DNA sequence: CGGGTTTTCCT
């Protein structure tokens, strides 16, 4: 199981509108991160024949694990929800085993935006390595699933609804999955939360929790 | 590709208004958080959206294209960028709707050949068999630089009156003056290339012939944005712009420069360009810089003086 | 097009006013962002609005149009430029409101054959079928030069009394002195040309006949602005004006000369004009310069002496 | 060395 870290500098912020008044999300979903990763290889094509229906040029990277977190302060504003965090930093962690280190690093250096067109984002540095799996009590900053238990004080937890990869095909709605975010609503920032969990990869001290 | 970061200085300005309240027209603002020794402060700062710039760029491209004889759509000849979105739009231009998924590529080629803006700008057709085309030009919001511990932007309300001989006549307008910065991306390599898998359909040879002219026109259209012909209320509130710092990078692989929010953002982008070329096995990497506020540049960069030189050098390569 | 940048020097002036407090009449002020050797700063400076300049220009145009035999609207004959916005103006003038979208062109041509002011300065009608016409002359706020670290402007208050034999009579007035700058744009290729898309409508032949006279009058109307007949409180606070520098450029393509903020803004705009004509595939580019402060100009530039010569040269070409 | 500005208005 290999892992990679990437540091992104944002220009003005990101904007992803909730499916189904147009409120937005607080942090990008894993689908957006996987698509941003896949952009490095599938650049220039917008419709590929999956075999039965044209749904997206991204239904092939669906088995890559990804998380992300903030490192600065920003504000969520509706005026079409947006998250303004100019000149901020975003740290993204990719954990997978499908491709070798070289391919993942090459695709990691090839990220241009997160969400819509305006949300450009530069790349400052990357790291590649091998991760280890543990199950003891850990402290994390990246968001995780709803089913994961919690030992600390419930003070900085929020609930959001994300979708699986099934939504990659047009004319179809993805399955709803609950997620827990360790975020302060105003102003936006990230806080550490201690969890027990069952699977957690050590990617440099900042343990990442998946289940 | 072509990537750019640009820094602007604007005075006594109102280009992007928003919903009117009472008898007042308001400017567009966004909240930012500023760090102080005591703590944090929330400040509202004027901005300019990313849609006005796209509209100005598309209008300039239309004006340039109609001079060289390239095809232009009927509804896009008028400055009405609805594009071939619904059936009513297709009826005026005279294009049959796509039959099924397998015939999508033919429809895309037909649209791409009947209108340049639908190619460079991109279009979306809703219906039973939707067709997509992402824009070849990416533009972001114009936000003043959050540099240091002070935000160099203000916003005031001005009072105006219309004179009449039989009183029975008052309005207010918000004006601003900031130090703006924005960055953009363009991919001239994907111009005049269809964006759907399948087999080649008759008519692609015309696109191959027109590729060079379309690329030249798309590059030429950047002069309008880099010269400052965007926004509104220019009849009575014509602004006063000026160029301070500009970095443009031309490569053969994905890359973008640092945001122009720090006082030293050219050295960082040059170093990162070197590293990215080293890691991604690129071949072409050139940087052009225009400097007017006297900040540190670095080494290994051609120094220009104006924007026309930049456009000439971009076209040559 | 005709694009210009002008620099004026005004002393002991009160031309634009705002709401009053107590017995004090205030001068319009606005914030500016200025670059100094220590960074960027924000200042509050007196300004003169652009709508006053537009009013002066349109009044001079009314005078010239009446003198030369061109038609002038009933309401605009008296210096009240409500134009054709509300229904009362339509009832007074005697023009039927548009019925549907297809009738918009008829309404525009009918309004455009009765008042030259509506043709040149544009107009707006709001209703079931709104009609818009953008102004053909573009102006902006009058700002003092942002040169160096010190803004060359000053504002103060003055004391005045009214005499009476039976006391029972004191007021204050703000007075300014500064070095103002402003720029303008006038596209004479669209004068006497309908803007709303549609079919041909009877009455365009008369417009084609009168186009030359309308263009001549529009160009002649700039003499008032270039001379200094604008602003209020001229009965007791007549200002002392003096031209210092002027650059006027005639082109066939969009172009904008540099703002008159730096001491070297004539050489730069000429170099940019040459390169822009080279790059945009233009066919005409002429420049005229009036210089009275001994700053750098360049080579191969027509040099005039007064403003009347400039107006005559613009008319002849 | 004595002497150091007096009113009537303030939209």
């Amino acid at each position: 199981m290999i892992y990679s870290k990437v540091f992104l500098k944002l220009h003005w912020g990101f904007s992803v509108v909730k499916p189904l008044a147009k409120p937005g999300f607080y942090l990008p979903p894993p689908t957006t991160l996987i698509g941003a990763l896949s952009y490095g290889k599938f650049r220039g094509v917008d419709n590929i024949n999956l075999g039965n229906v044209y749904g997206s040029p991204a239904y092939n990277f669906r088995n890559i694990m990804a998380t992300a977190r903030l490192e600065s302060e920003g504000v969520y504003t509706e005026d079409t929800g947006k998250v303004y965090i100019p000149n901020g930093r975003l740290v993204v962690v990719y954990v997978t085993d499908s491709i070798s280190k070289e391919e993942l690093e090459k695709l990691c250096w090839s990220i241009t935006r997160i969400g819509c067109k305006e949300c450009l984002a530069s790349v400052e540095n990357v790291e590649v390595g091998e991760a280890k799996k543990v199950s003891g009590r850990v402290k994390t900053r990246y968001y995780f699933r709803d089913t994961v238990k919690v030992v600390g004080r419930k003070e900085f937890l929020e609930y959001v609804t994300f979708w699986e990869e099934n939504g990659y095909i047009w004319g179809k709605e993805g399955s709803p999955v609950r997620y827990i975010l360790p975020i302060t609503t105003y102003p936006l920032a990230s806080k550490e939360v201690e969890v027990e969990a069952k699977e957690a990869y050590e990617v440099g001290g900042e343990y990442v929790v998946f289940s | 590709m072509i990537s750019g970061s640009v820094r602007f200085l604007v005075n006594l300005e109102s280009l992007n208004g928003v919903e009117s309240i009472g008898n007042l027209t308001k400017h567009r603002t966004a909240p930012v958080v500023l760090k102080t020794s005591t703590g944090y402060l929330v400040r509202y700062v004027p901005v300019i959206s990313g849609e006005a710039l796209a509209h100005a760029y598309q209008a300039s491209l239309v004006d340039i294209a109609k001079k060289e004889g390239l095809p232009v759509g009927s509804l896009s000849s008028q400055y009405e960028f609805i594009k071939f979105s619904t059936d009513e739009a297709l009826k005026i231009e005279g294009i049959k709707e796509p039959k099924d998924y397998n015939d999508a590529r033919r429809f895309e080629v037909e649209v791409m050949l009947k209108d340049v803006i639908a190619d460079v700008g991109g279009f979306m057709y809703a219906g039973g068999a939707p067709v997509r085309r992402t824009s070849r030009i990416k533009l972001g919001y114009m936000i003043p630089a959050l540099r240091g511990d002070e935000i160099p932007a203000q916003l005031e309300a001005q009072f105006h009156v219309r004179f009449s001989n039989k009183p029975v006549a008052i309005f207010n307008v918000e004006v601003s003056s900031a130090l703006y910065t924005f960055s953009f991306e363009l991919d001239e390599d994907l111009i005049a290339v269809p964006s759907t898998f399948g087999e080649k359909v008759k008519g692609e040879e015309e696109l191959e012939r027109q590729k060079a002219k379309r690329v030249k026109s798309a590059i030429k259209a950047l002069y309008s944005l880099l010269s400052g012909n965007f926004g509104g209320k220019r009849s009575r509130f014509l602004p006063s712009m000026k160029l301070m710092s500009l970095v443009v990078t031309k490569t053969d692989f994905p890359f973008m420069p640092e945001p122009a929010h720090d006082d030293d953002y050219i050295k960082t982008t040059i170093m990162r360009l070197g590293k990215a070329k080293g890691v991604l096995n690129g071949n072409l990497a050139k940087a052009y810089v225009i400097n007017n506020e006297g900040i540190e540049v670095g080494e290994g960069v051609t120094v220009l003086s104006t924007v026309e030189d930049l456009v000439v050098k971009l076209e040559e390569e």
